[PDB]
RNA sequence: AGAACUGGCGAUGCGGGAUGAACCGAACGUAGAGUUAAGGUGCCGGAAUACACGCUCAUCAGACACCACAAAAGGUGUUAGUUCAUCUAGACAGCCGGACGGUGGCCAUGGAAGUCGGAAUCCGCUAAGGAGUGUGUAACAACUCACCGGCCGAAUGAACUA
RNA sequence: GCAGUCAAGCGUUCAUAGCGACAUUGCUUUUUGAUUCUUCGAUGUCGGCUCUUCCUAUCAUACCGAAGCAGAAUUCGGUAA
């Protein structure tokens, strides 16, 4: 769906004689609330000694872009299962929010390589700001000066079932 | 796919000779850039020979541009700049210190001959031989056949080969093709007289740069 | 990869003109004129001043820029044999028995005749193209001459004359004959 | 809309009309397709003839007779692929294919009338540019319809018939549309061109 | 006539300022200037004076307009009116035939039976005249 | 062929899998309106030739669990990736020039002079050039590469992953 | 098939754990075309006359490819029922 990036933060739990632990926060990617509570644990019974039952979520927090008209340059670390072993992937996606290129990228790895949405884990999110370091060719196109491509052959999409015009096209 | 012995250099080796030049500068007080474009191996080493207090040292045009500093500003010693610019074709700098008339006086007095990449010949009518009308053709071996697809195609009976009619492979007063200048090249004929010029010369201690020309 | 547009450049020289109606290309010049369809190819032609013509695909795949490449290849091969012109000659080794070689007229029709190859009875008739002039080299033993305007009428039929002439059932590297094509070149 | 409405063939492609026709049949309208030797097939040319090849040799082992007929010709091919669309053994099946005539060129007296097409089966409409495809009229000489030297005759015969018309028409066209810009500027006009006319 | 008669083949190409129309969606119907484009098939729309929000739209449901105007690229909301005025684009725009028939079927849906019947005795009061200019000449 | 826990068929229809005792939904009085399950929405056939990002061309393509098909291993066909090197002090491709003296090195010998062969296998001078990559003369020569150099001006090469 | 020599690959982070392809080397009754007439036992029923079709995994005819093929004669391979 529509994802929404969340914030979640993770408090193991207050106990005698180890009273204030530290605190545990992350940046999900979960198209609602009750996935990302459940995403969370996903990870971080990974990194570290708890359980769902041994923890309390703490704070969620939805982080909205900071700018959303602007258009920004995303480079994203992807790691994800294969039919083989696992292994790394680095993509690079053009885009106008943070939320939204995730949303390009999971069509991107189910096209290609066929890889659904339990599979794939995504590593780090990351802008480009400057220019000139974009290491992929099919986005580097795009940042040439004065660009301007015409778009041929358009289709029309009729409603009436018989047209008498001998359609044509642009 | 290969499995030959020598290997590439590399930017080391580019390196290397960066580091050649800046320390010839200063030993030897005098500086020669050549324009040399075609010449030959044993030729090369022969002008090294005659020459044993120097060190000659051949090598890229950009490296040795940036060696003596390409840039004004930049250079190992002074007033370097303005003789690497004039310097076109290949060049193997030069580092002898005994005189400025000895140096120009030996590339005008030195000369061989070498091909011609001037004077005609023509293959006589008959069969045709390795050195082509050259010696009395009683005391000629006739050509290898296994070069004679090489005859048919790139130069455009019996294993003795024959022509039917007469061929001129070259003409006076004219540019030679490279076509026919391979045609000389395979007879075996160096008619064609080559010699080494030199552009510029240079003085470490006086400073300044040198501009003249010998063709 | 989805490239967003390619282009090439084909240099026109002084002699000729190009006229380009949507993709049927028509090249006038000095020696003649010579058309080609292009229906097929999908491009979009475009001058810019009079010598020069880009070429250009907007959007396409790379076996779409693969095809961008050869357009240039086939227009460069039209302005040449209007200016230039082709010449291939053509020479033919052999054995024993002297082919024979004649240029007879069937009802208005030029076919190039071969008798007696290898001791064949058989008369091999070779039909001659539109726009191309076979001749006998003068003060040369030997040889047949093609020349033309088109690359494809004059290397059509410098092929078609060799294969007409292919030895069956024996070992190739003690029979040795045929007619082979010498060197391609131009006229001038 | 119309009572009898008429499908110009040329362009389109075998399925996809046919899905569109055979819908309109069951519903009452009343469809002739003309020009069926000019139809398109998508996929190169060898392609569609080993298709056919394939289902050629499919007859009835004990009696020939009694196996699928395997027709030529482009109407009949055409006809085919819509007839596989109507459930054609039923009553509803039988006076739904009484509805449709399906035509090599066009004959009289549809060439007097309105032919039409259908956009969403047009081939420039449907496939991407750089694509294979395969026309019927070629394919049906390849398996035996001995009638291309003669449909194709026949047209040629027609268009300059038919360019006389349009000549005649475009001119008559040209003396109402000079009447009618004299015509505007009047108070009536204006009138109109305030309602929208 | 030594010339190369090689045509053009003119197309409407996107460009920073290639302004559009949006024929579906929330807007429907709306003057808009493209901003920046962002790859193939996505763009970066605002136009402020027709009341459209700035957004990233397909190409699929935007259609293109042959008017352009200079704008750079990468600019605000308050920089693309500054220059959509300058431009005067909207008094631009109805000279356009094709804006002119939007409005023509735009009327015709909200004409009265009453009207309707208006524009019935007109047109039996025009042709009268049309077929006695016609056919004398 | 013989067991273990639970569900089902046998005793049980109805909707879905074209068809089917066992799968999927759901278990039955007679009827009306409403919403759904599993499954589906080009046409048969009720229902979007709906929208959105990509991939794939098959001279036997492919289309939905139970289920009516397939193996290893290959394929400059295409796509996205990993690790590595080269490169605006000029890479990759192209033409063009150099590719030498010790030394025709030693045994093999009718004769390989780098290249019928066998062991062996360094220096000199070098920007660089093998006691030699191949075409081969009976042995020479010559040509080519592998090594640099001059033109030439944008990235390129190699293995591997799916 | 067994006994070996390897190592192109694999073993959660890895050579020497544990496999381990293509390869490679060996006997199981005679390295010198001498022999050596060794047909060493299938435990539910089909064969042939007539007469059609179909599969291709092609013996012959058709056109091709490669050869370590002068011609002839053959050998190997492809399309093809």
């Amino acid at each position: 769906a529509h994802f929404k990036e969340y914030q979640v933060i993770g408090r193991r739990l207050p106990t005698e004689s180890v009273p204030e632990p530290k605190l545990f926060r992350m940046r999900i990617f979960a198209s609602n609330e009750v996935i990302a509570k459940s995403r969370y644990w996903y990870f971080l019974q990974k990194l570290h000694k708890v359980k769902k039952a041994s923890g309390e979520i703490v704070s969620i927090n939805q982080i909205n872009e900071a700018h959303p008209t602007k258009v920004k340059n995303f480079g994203v670390w992807v790691r994800y299962d294969s039919r083989s072993g696992t292994h790394n992937m680095y993509k690079e996606i053009r885009d106008v929010s943070r939320v939204a290129a995730v949303e390009t990228l999971y069509q991107d790895m189910a096209a290609r390589h066929r890889a659904r949405f339990r599979s794939i884990h995504i590593l780090k999110v990351a802008e480009i700001e400057k220019t000139a370091d974009v290491k992929r060719q099919y986005v580097k196109q795009f940042l040439t000066k004065d660009l301007k491509f015409p778009l041929p052959h358009r289709v029309q999409k009729s409603t009436k079932t018989f047209s008498y015009k001998r359609p044509s096209t642009f | 796919v290969t499995l030959a012995q020598t290997d590439k250099k590399g930017r080391e080796n580019k390196e290397r000779i960066f580091d050649e030049v800046r320390e010839a500068l200063d030993t030897y007080r005098y500086v020669w850039v050549l324009h040399l474009d075609d010449v030959r191996t044993p030729v090369l080493q022969e002008i090294r020979t005659s020459w044993a207090g120097s060190k000659l040292i051949m090598g890229k045009r950009k490296v040795l541009q940036k060696a003596l500093g390409e840039k004004r500003e930049e250079e190992y010693k002074e007033n370097l700049y303005q003789l690497s610019k004039l310097c076109s074709g290949v060049t193997g700098l030069l580092f002898t210190d005994e005189d400025v008339n000895t140096v120009k006086e030996y590339f005008k007095s030195y000369v061989r001959s070498d091909y011609s990449r001037p004077l005609t010949f023509t293959i006589p009518e008959g069969i045709v031989y390795s050195r082509g009308g050259q010696i009395p053709a009683e005391e000629d071996v006739p050509m290898i056949h296994s070069l004679e697809p090489t005859m048919r195609n790139k130069f455009e009976k019996a294993g003795k080969i024959t022509i039917d009619s007469p061929y001129l492979v070259c003409t006076e007063g004219e540019k030679l093709d490279v076509r026919q200048a391979l045609i000389l090249k395979q007879f075996g004929i160096a008619a064609s007289e080559f010699k080494v010029k030199v552009s510029a010369y240079y003085d470490n201690d006086s400073s300044t740069v040198e501009s003249t020309n010998i063709n | 990869m989805k490239y967003i547009q390619t282009e090439q450049q084909i240099e026109v020289p002084e002699g000729v003109t190009v006229s380009i109606k949507s993709r049927i290309v028509k090249v006038v010049g000095p020696r003649g004129t010579l058309t080609k369809n292009l229906k097929h190819i999908d491009v979009t032609f475009t001058k810019v001043n009079n010598q020069l013509i880009k070429v250009a695909v907007h959007n396409g795949g790379r076996k779409h820029v693969a095809a961008l490449r050869t357009v240039k290849s086939l227009v460069d091969n039209m302005i040449t044999g209007v200016t230039k012109g082709y010449k291939y000659k053509m020479r033919y080794v052999y054995a024993h028995f002297p082919i024979n070689v004649n240029i007879v007229e069937k009802d208005g029709a030029k076919f190039i005749e071969v008798r007696n190859f290898l001791g064949d009875k058989k008369i091999r008739n070779v039909p001659v193209r539109d726009g191309v002039t076979i001749e006998f080299s003068t003060n040369v033993k030997d040889e047949i001459v093609l020349s033309g305007n088109s690359v494809e009428d004059v290397s059509q039929n410098a092929a078609d004359l060799q294969q007409i002439c292919r030895v069956r059932n024996k070992d190739i590297r003690k029979f040795l004959d045929g007619i082979y094509v010498s060197h391609k070149g131009f006229i001038t | 809309v119309e009572p009898v409405v008429v499908i110009d063939g040329k362009g389109h492609l075998v399925g996809r009309l046919a899905s569109v026709v055979a819908k309109q049949l069951l519903n009452g309208q009343k469809i002739v397709v003309v020009r069926a030797e000019e139809l398109n097939i998508s996929g190169e040319f060898f392609r569609n003839k080993l298709k056919y090849h394939d289902f050629l040799r499919k007859a009835t082992a004990f009696n020939k007779t009694r196996g699928p007929f395997h027709f030529r010709a482009p109407s009949r091919i055409f006809y085919k692929a819509l007839r596989g669309m109507v459930s054609h053994k039923t009553a509803r099946g039988k006076a739904a294919l009484e509805r449709l005539k399906v035509f090599e060129g066009i004959p009289p007296p549809y060439d007097k009338k309105k032919r039409v097409v259908v956009p969403q089966a047009l081939r420039v409409l449907r496939l991407k540019p750089g694509r294979k495809y395969t026309t019927l009229g070629k394919l049906s000489t390849s398996v035996g319809w001995k009638y291309e030297d003669v449909v194709a005759k026949l047209e040629a015969k027609r268009k300059v018939s038919s360019a006389e018309y349009y000549a005649k028409k475009r001119a008559f066209t040209k003396k109402v549309a000079s009447a009618n810009a004299t015509a505007a500027e009047s108070d009536v006009a204006k009138q109109l061109a305030a309602l929208g006319y | 006539s030594t010339d190369s008669i090689v045509k053009a083949s003119n197309w409407r190409l996107v460009e920073v300022g290639r302004v559009v129309l949006i024929k579906k969606g929330q807007s429907a119907g709306k003057l808009a200037a493209i901003v920046e484009i962002i790859d193939q098939k996505k763009v970066l729309i605002d136009g402020p004076k027709a009341g459209v929000p700035r957004q990233a739209i397909n190409l699929g449901q935007v259609v293109l307009t042959p008017l352009t105007f200079a704008l750079p690229r990468g600019a605000r909301t308050a920089t693309v009116s500054k220059k959509w005025a300058a431009a005067a684009v909207c008094e631009k725009w109805a000279a356009s035939s094709w804006a002119k028939k939007i409005a023509q079927r735009e009327r015709r849906a909200a004409l009265t039976d009453f009207e309707r019947f208006q524009v019935m005795v007109l047109r039996k009061q025009k042709r009268y005249t049309v077929k006695k200019a016609l056919a004398k000449a």
